[PDB]
């Protein structure tokens, strides 16, 4: 019984970690896109000035 | 008595030379941009992967 409970806990933790990794990758892609757009706007403003 | 002011004014061009030539009695020539170029170097660093 204890081994089954521990296995279920480990499986739940693994699923949670997979979801966390997916959400982290999505958020990092979004942040990278935002930073690229910010750098482009900065370069444009500097050139215009 | 400002350094950054002069550094930023140096990019405005040689208008002071034309002003001095006009004050001395020499007419200002009306031509295209054969001495000033709107060039850029794009010294922006690369984003970390």
């Amino acid at each position: 019984s204890a081994l089954g409970k521990l296995q279920d806990v480990v499986n739940q933790n693994a699923q949670a970690l997979n979801t966390l990794v997916k959400q982290l990758s999505s958020n990092f892609g979004a942040i990278s896109s935002v930073l690229n757009d910010i750098l482009s706007r900065l370069d444009k403003v500097e050139a215009e000035v | 008595d400002s350094t950054e002011c002069s550094n930023l004014l140096l990019q405005y061009g040689s208008f002071c030379t034309q002003l001095n030539r006009a004050l001395t009695g020499i007419a200002v020539e009306q031509d295209k941009n054969t001495q000033e170029v709107f060039a850029q170097v794009k010294q922006i660093y690369k984003t970390p992967p």
